[PDB]
């Protein structure tokens, strides 16, 4: 729960949240 | 019909004299367009929370397809009805415009009690009927 | 940096015209609307890296 500590590779692991939940997307391509 | 229950509007009547289009008929069709309209952002609205609550939890690999199949009939639908959200506000510029109520193809009238069932008829049966043939043919 | 015309607008033009600052803000809640609306809780935080 702290601060981010220095050297953390925060680029990759801001990758891989984005992408886990891809799978509970609608890939067709929905219009609202 | 349950869209001309929505509204607290009942089926017209046009009486021995009156005139066609007047004040009294367009503030009836304003009545079930606005509450068919109404209707329609709560179906889109609500549908979207039972959407978010299914996509926050994760289902097991083999119910995936099966959730999902049951998100694609949803989504599909949901945009018609936009579709027809954009129709029902294309009508309601015709009302104001005072240009309701006629065949857009040949100047023809459409029937009153025709619009009651639905108020989106944009032409009459023999232009309509011509079109829905010339489509099969254009197509396929 | 106002609409000259509608429709959705490149965001090519936000970074230019209207700041760095804008842009960001224009990905990061058109992004979430997507994931938002499908319930997913994303922190911005994340999406600004790749920003
Ligand atoms: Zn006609």
């Amino acid at each position: 729960g702290h601060i981010i500590n220095k050297g953390e590779a925060i680029g990759v692991i801001a990758a891989q949240s984005i992408g886990e939940p891809g799978t509970q997307l609608t890939m067709r391509t929905f219009h609202i | 019909l349950s869209i001309l229950a929505i509204a607290g509007v009942e089926p017209y009547q046009e009486k021995p004299g009156e005139e066609y289009m007047n004040e009294a008929q367009l503030a009836h069709f304003r009545r079930i367009l606005e509450a068919w309209r109404n209707q329609l952002r709560d179906e889109v609205d609500r549908t979207v929370t039972h959407m978010q609550d299914e996509a926050a939890n994760f289902p097991d690999p083999v119910d995936r397809a099966a959730q999902e199949e049951e998100f694609s009939l949803e989504l599909r639908n949901r945009d018609r009805e936009r579709k027809l959200i954009k129709k029902i506000e294309k009508t309601l510029k015709k009302v104001e415009d005072e240009d309701f109520g006629y065949c857009e193809s040949c100047g023809v009238e459409i029937g009153i009690r025709r619009l009651e069932a639905r108020p989106t008829a944009d032409l009459c049966i023999d232009c309509k009927t011509l079109a829905e043939i010339r489509e099969k043919q254009m197509a396929g | 940096g106002d609409v000259i015309s509608d429709g959705p607008e490149a965001p090519h033009d936000i970074l230019r015209l209207r700041g760095v600052h804008a842009v960001t803000r224009y990905i990061v809640n058109e992004v979430q609307d997507v994931y938002r609306l499908q319930g997913v809780k994303i922190n911005d935080k994340h999406i600004e890296v790749i920003v």
